[PDB]
């Protein structure tokens, strides 16, 4: 059984919440925020990531030499990630650096210069990125499978955003953002490990006091997305391996069948060539797979947003002769949640799925990301015994029922990138998503 | 690369008939498969060539069979090789599935061109039977009676089905130019499933007398086995002419020299030869359903030796116990044979019955209980 | 023109309403419809066409 | 919609039975049908409209 | 502590077992009626299944219940 | 039949006295009149191969034991052809009639059929 993790807020609407852990000697303290990406328009989409660049660009005091050696001087790291609806900023130290690290985050989120040469400099920088993303090919597919199920929506916007905009991004609009989106009811102060949650309290009192409050300020983790069935493909003969991601419209955070759409996923399941193990796991996709050499590997994946989600499987393939075998075993298994499955799969899913869940937080990092992430989409922290409620009300009815619904005879998104001549047309996947003997 | 093997025609002739790789130890029991192609190409040219002088109109049907033996040139030799090669391709088809049983050729990997062949099977039977009644003699007429009254049996619409089928109240003419135009057709849907059964056969290759792979040692099907083929050919081709030429009347029924009289009843009805086991088995059950449904199963049970015959090892070969019970099942098949055209009397009756036991038995127990001993034999015997 | 996460212009062709029951029901009336005329279609064809086998005038 | 979808379209097999009724019906009304339609484009033409005089 | 994992293995037999089997339970059965609905409809011509089934439906049975007037009737 | 089932119960008649005592020699006169033995073979060359467990034992035989086995087949079709029987040191001696495959499919199928078991486990 865990620690507790405390919760307090401040008056500016600022949540702080911690982990302590006595058995180990270094913390991790950050803010998660709950903006993005998404928050962007078409004209000034990537700013939130812009941003990211720039944060560590110098502030009001700390120069951009003077910040590399105050962290150098507190031993540990600090790291930043912006996605489409979560931007994160922490800092791992020792214990009794924390209050560096509170006082650092503070400074290059509310005192950042963002001086022109610094933007001139980064738009370099960052326009090299577009083109070695390139190489990261599950990136490259979540990409386009984000930016098809969601056609011309916020959700389907990449982070990096186009080319365009990176030429036009000024410090306005920088300014902007950041002052319309990192709000203190939007922000949560995290610590996880060796941190006092009343000693953090104090350093939040101290430093993000005079944070602004937005006008409404909504509950964390508050929002409509209109999924697009729809085929991206990027053929690509010289590549040797075969990505490929199929996905349905999935479940939000707060759906009240986000852990349905979790046991479902594990039912499918996960599986590698290169992991002994692999070859011996319970999955009947995985025993397909194995047994035939169809993949090198795949992945469930159940993404969830505050409004919408992507559930579905990421694959490849070096064969690329059976690459219509890979994708008919993979939906025959999908539609086999609507009519198959029974107490057999559901129980052993739920099983490795209350293992899971806890298995995940192994480090301070893991610790603090999991407060982080269930303070800005849920506006709480679950505890394990709630979550293993949850999980226990899952029965092989619900599943039934949720595929039924979610996955028969439903429209998928899907991307193929690589040599996937043997990736049949639209129709012929689409039609693999139900059975005529049912 | 060579022409047979670049034109993709001449590949698929290449592929059976020339570079098809074969085990070099098949025995002559493996040549009742061509003489089977042998007897469907005689009977697709002399029955073509009897449709050209046939008439299927009943008040001219065996006027016109006489003047093929009378007047047509060649026609006695025509219609004679025609009817001696009716009974010649169920020698022959005995003789192969005889085979298949011994060797185990039903056994996996060959379960489907061994499922198909039992439906080439029921192709033959319903051929040659309505090939019979175009003759239009007196076993003609009242042979299609009484094994057209077999589907009466059939609950609830079994007489509207045998009027249908008849296309009128009894065996007429309606019956005699639907049993013409379906002759003519089912040989050809018969040779397209031979093929079927040849194209299934070719994932796994022939199998061979010793029950192993001969994936080891291959030889091509030519030159071997056509000039091995010719050897059995002729030897057919003497039988056929000793019946053709100088006994052309010896496997048939001289009452179907009378013509059909629906009055007059012929003394005794029977089925051609090689119909008769199945005959056998009907009268065996007193009941008419009970008869058609043994009847139609003695057949239909062939499908199930890929799942009675328990053995780790395919075929009969080496296997003392199975030898003798494959003797014992053969010559019973050959019992009931000589019971389909004894009188009902007795004590033919009980026997009957008695042999169509054995003949069920043979799949429902002794194969799967002698199967099931011989592996057990040759476990401990070998330790 | 060179960027692959700008979709191109397909609002001409979608419906608003894609995700919807309705939406889906209305495409499976159709093939429906057209099984149900087809399925009576083929009973009207073999019936009237094997009542050729059934006793003629004549007889 | 969805309750329609569920029951009549979302199993095949029933899917399939509702087609076969469907034909069923179909067939039954529509003989009926063109039966009264011929006989009023073709009225007093037929047999069936002077049988009544012999 | 746990030392064991807590599991039995169902009766199954050629890859099926009762829990799958039982789900597909219902399914036969509209395959069953389609196949009914579908003989039924092919043989609706035939005089014996008006005589016999159709004709006893009730309200409905009348539409297989025609008469041929003995001055239209060669026959 | 599967060679897991064969073994089991000849294990059993092995163990009861009486059954042994009647079985055994029965079993040695089999295997004498069966006379795979005139053709060079060992008895279990003569199992069905063409299924995928016994595709997987036979690619897990020692190369040495592989190679012979190939050699006895293609010295058994030879003798089958010719209509000859094995003579002299081609005869299989009862003393090398070993069961140099036995070993492989009983592991094969021992993992094919506990596959199947946990296909059909129910957690409790
Ligand atoms: C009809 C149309 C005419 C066409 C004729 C085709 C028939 C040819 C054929 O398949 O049989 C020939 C066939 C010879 O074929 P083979 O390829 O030399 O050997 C096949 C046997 O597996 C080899 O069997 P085996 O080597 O053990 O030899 C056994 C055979 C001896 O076979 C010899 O020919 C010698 O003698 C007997 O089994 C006779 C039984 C004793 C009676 C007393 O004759 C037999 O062996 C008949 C045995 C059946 C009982
Ligand atoms: C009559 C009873 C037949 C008994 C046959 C027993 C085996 C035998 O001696 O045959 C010789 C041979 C023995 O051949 P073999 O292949 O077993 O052995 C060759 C010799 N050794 C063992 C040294 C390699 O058997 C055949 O060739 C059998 C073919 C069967 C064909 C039967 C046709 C009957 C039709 C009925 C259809 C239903
Ligand atoms: C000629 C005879 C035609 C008879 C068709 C009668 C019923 C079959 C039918 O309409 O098929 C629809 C069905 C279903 O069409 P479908 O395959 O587009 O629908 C599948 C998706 N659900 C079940 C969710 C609606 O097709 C078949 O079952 C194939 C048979 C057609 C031949
Ligand atoms: C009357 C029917 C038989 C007469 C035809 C046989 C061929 C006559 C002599 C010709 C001959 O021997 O030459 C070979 C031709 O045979 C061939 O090319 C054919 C070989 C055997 C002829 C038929 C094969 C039968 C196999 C299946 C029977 C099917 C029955 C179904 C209807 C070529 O000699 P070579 O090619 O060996 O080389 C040698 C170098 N060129
Ligand atoms: C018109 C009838 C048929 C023809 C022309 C025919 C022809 C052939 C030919 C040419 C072969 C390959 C050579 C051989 O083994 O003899 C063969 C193999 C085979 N046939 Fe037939 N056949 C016929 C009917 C049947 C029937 C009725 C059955 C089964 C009931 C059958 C089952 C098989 C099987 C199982 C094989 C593979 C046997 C083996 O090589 O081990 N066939 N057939
Ligand atoms: C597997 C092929 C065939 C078999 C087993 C077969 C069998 C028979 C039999 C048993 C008869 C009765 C013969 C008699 O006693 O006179 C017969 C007659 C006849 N068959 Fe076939 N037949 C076959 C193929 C064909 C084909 C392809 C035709 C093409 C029309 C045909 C046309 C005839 C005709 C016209 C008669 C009646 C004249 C007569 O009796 O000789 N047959 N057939
Ligand atoms: C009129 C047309 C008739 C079409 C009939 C189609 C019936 C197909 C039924 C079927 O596939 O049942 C599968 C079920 C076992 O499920 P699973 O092991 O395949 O998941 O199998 C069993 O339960 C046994
Ligand atoms: C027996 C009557 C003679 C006519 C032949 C029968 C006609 C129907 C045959 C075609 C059916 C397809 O049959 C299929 O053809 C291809 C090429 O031809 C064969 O393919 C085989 O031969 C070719 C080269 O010869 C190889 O590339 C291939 O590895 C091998 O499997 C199949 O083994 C055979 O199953
Ligand atoms: C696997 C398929 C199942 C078996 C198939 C059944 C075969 C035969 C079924 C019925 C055929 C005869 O069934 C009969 O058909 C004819 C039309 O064809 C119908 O006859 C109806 O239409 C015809 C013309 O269309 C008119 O001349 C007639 O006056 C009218 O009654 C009869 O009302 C019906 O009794
Ligand atoms: C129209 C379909 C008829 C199919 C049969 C035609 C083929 C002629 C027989 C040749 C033959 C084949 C194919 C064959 O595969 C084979 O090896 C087992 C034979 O000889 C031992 C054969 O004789």
């Amino acid at each position: 059984v865990s620690p507790k993790t405390r919760t307090s807020n401040l008056k500016n609407g600022l949540t702080i919440a911690s982990e302590s852990n006595p058995l180990v000697q270094t913390a991790t303290v950050g803010v998660w925020i709950d903006a993005g990406s998404r928050n962007e328009n078409a004209y000034n989409n990537g700013t939130a990531h812009f941003f990211e660049h720039l944060a560590f660009k110098g502030t009001d005091k700390r120069s951009q030499h003077q910040l590399e050696l105050d962290i150098e001087n507190m031993g540990g790291h600090l790291n930043a990630y912006t996605s489409r609806e979560s931007t994160v900023y922490y800092a791992k130290s020792f214990k009794d650096d924390v209050p560096k690290s509170v006082e650092i985050l503070a400074d290059i989120l509310q005192h950042s210069k963002l001086a022109e040469s610094a933007i001139d400099r980064e738009r370099e920088v960052i326009t090299r990125e577009l083109e070695e993303v390139n190489k990261q090919y599950e990136e490259v597919v979540f990409d386009h499978l984000h930016a098809t199920a969601f056609m011309n929506q916020p959700l389907g916007r990449t982070i990096l955003g186009p080319r365009e905009n990176i030429q036009t991004i000024t410090n306005t609009e920088l300014r902007k953002f950041i002052t319309e989106n990192y709000t203190a009811d939007r922000m949560v102060l995290v610590g996880a490990g060796a941190v006092d949650h009343d000693a953090l309290v104090e350093l939040a009192e101290k430093y993000f006091s005079h944070l602004p409050s937005s006008q409404s300020p909504v509950p964390l983790g508050t929002p409509i997305p209109n999924f697009v069935g729809s085929e991206v493909r990027l053929r690509d003969d010289t590549m040797p391996v075969a990505h490929i991601a199929i996905a349905v419209e999935g479940v939000s955070w707060t759906s009240e069948d986000y852990y349905t759409a979790l046991v479902a996923q594990a039912i499918i399941g996960n599986y590698d060539r290169a992991v002994g193990t692999s070859r011996h796991q319970g999955s009947r996709l995985s025993n397909i797979v194995s047994e035939n050499n169809l993949a090198n590997s795949f992945q469930s994946f159940s993404t969830s947003y505050s409004d919408t989600g992507l559930w579905g499987i990421y694959l490849t393939s070096e064969n690329t002769t059976q690459i219509d075998d890979l994708v008919h075993f993979t939906l025959k298994e999908w539609n086999r949640l609507s009519t198959s499955v029974s107490n057999l799969q559901v129980e052993r899913a739920k099983s490795q799925l209350k293992a899971g869940l806890l298995l995940s937080l192994d480090g301070t990092t893991y610790v603090a990301e999991d407060i982080g992430r269930q303070l800005t989409t849920l506006g709480r922290r679950v505890t394990p015994a709630e979550v293993e409620a949850k999980l226990e009300a899952v029965t092989e009815h619900d599943v039934r029922a949720w595929a039924q619904k979610t996955l028969y005879d439903k429209d998928i998104a899907l991307v193929g990138l690589g040599p996937i001549e043997g990736l049949y047309d639209y129709n012929r996947i689409r039609n693999d998503m139900s059975m005529m003997r049912w | 690369m060579a022409l047979r093997k670049k034109n993709s025609l001449l590949n698929m002739a290449n592929s059976y008939v020339l570079d098809s790789p074969q085990p070099s130890n098949l025995n002559y029991f493996w040549n009742f498969g061509s003489l089977l192609a042998l007897c469907l190409v005689i009977q697709l040219a002399t029955g073509i060539t009897l449709a050209m002088h046939y008439t299927s109109h009943a008040s001219l049907a065996f006027d016109s069979v006489e003047h093929i033996m009378r007047d047509v040139n060649f026609g006695w030799f025509i219609r004679y090789a025609h009817a001696n090669t009716a009974s010649f391709f169920f020698i022959c088809i005995y003789a192969h599935m005889g085979r298949n049983i011994y060797y185990g050729s039903y056994k996996t990997p060959r379960v489907l061109p061994w499922s198909i062949g039992v439906i080439i099977f029921l192709l033959l039977i319903i051929t040659a039977f309505m090939g019979y009644v175009l003759v239009f003699g007196q076993m003609s007429l009242w042979g299609a009676t009484v094994i057209c009254n077999l589907v009466s049996a059939i609950p609830w619409l079994g007489e509207d089905i045998v009027h249908f089928l008849w296309g009128g109240f009894s065996v007429g003419n309606p019956t005699l130019q639907r049993f013409f135009a379906l002759h003519y057709l089912m040989p050809f849907v018969l040779a397209v499933f031979a093929l079927l059964h040849l194209i299934a056969l070719h994932t796994a290759g022939s199998s061979n007398p010793l029950g192993i792979t001969s994936n080891v040692d291959k030889l091509s099907m030519h030159p071997y086995y056509s000039f091995k083929d010719l050897i059995t050919v002729f030897a057919f081709l003497l039988m056929f002419t000793l019946f053709v030429f100088f006994s052309p009347d010896k496997l048939g029924h001289p009452d179907n020299y009378i013509p059909a009289n629906p009055m007059v009843t012929p003394a005794s009805i029977v089925p051609e030869w090689y119909l008769l086991p199945f005959y056998a088995i009907l009268r065996a059950i007193p009941d008419k359903l009970g008869g058609v449904i043994a009847m139609v199963a003695a057949i239909l049970i062939l499908l199930i030796l890929p799942i009675v015959d328990r053995s780790i090892i395919r075929g009969n070969a080496f296997k003392p116990i199975s030898k003798l019970l494959f003797g014992f099942f053969i010559c019973n098949f050959l019992l009931l044979g000589v019971l389909g055209q004894v009188h009902i009397e007795p004590p033919f009756i009980v026997l009957g019955q008695i042999c169509t036991i054995f003949y069920f038995s043979y799949f429902l127990i002794l194969l799967p209980m002698v199967s099931t001993i011989e592996n057990i034999f040759f476990y401990i015997g070998s330790l | 023109g060179k960027s692959t996460y700008k979709i191109p212009d397909f609002t001409p062709y979608l419906k608003k309403d894609r995700n919807t029951d309705a939406n889906r029901l209305f495409s499976y009336f159709m093939i429906g419809s057209f099984g149900m005329l087809s399925a009576a279609g083929a009973k009207a064809t073999v019936q009237d066409f094997l009542s050729n086998m059934s006793a003629s005038a004549d007889v | 919609a969805t309750t329609f979808y569920n029951v009549f379209v979302k199993r095949n097999s029933a899917f399939v039975a509702t087609i076969l009724a469907s034909a069923f019906v179909f067939d039954m009304t529509f003989e009926t049908a063109i039966d009264n339609f011929w006989d009023r484009i073709n009225a007093g033409k037929q047999w069936k409209d002077i049988r009544h005089k012999y | 502590y746990v030392k064991k994992p807590s599991y039995k293995i169902v009766p199954h037999f050629l890859g099926f077992n009762i829990p799958t089997v039982s789900k597909w339970i219902p399914i036969f059965g509209i395959w069953g009626a389609a196949a009914g609905i579908g003989a039924l409809f092919l043989i609706e011509g035939v005089p014996r299944t008006r005589q016999d089934i159709l004709s006893k439906i009730p309200i409905i049975g009348e539409h297989w219940i025609r008469e041929i007037p003995a001055s239209d009737n060669p026959f | 039949a599967s060679i897991t089932s064969v073994v089991k119960t000849s294990e059993l008649i092995l163990k009861s006295p009486l059954l042994s005592k009647i079985v055994v020699p029965l079993a040695k006169t089999y295997v004498k009149f069966s006379g795979y033995r005139q053709l060079g073979f060992k008895m279990n060359d003569l199992i069905i191969e063409e299924t995928p467990n016994m595709q997987l034992a036979l690619r897990r035989l020692p190369p040495t034991e592989s190679y012979d086995r190939v050699y006895r087949l293609i010295r058994a079709t030879q003798f089958s052809l010719s209509h000859k029987l094995a003579t002299g040191n081609d005869i299989t001696k009862p003393e090398e009639d070993d069961h140099y495959l036995i070993p492989y499919i009983l592991d094969v199928e021992a993992e094919a059929f506990e596959k199947d078991a946990l296909d059909n486990l129910e957690v409790v």
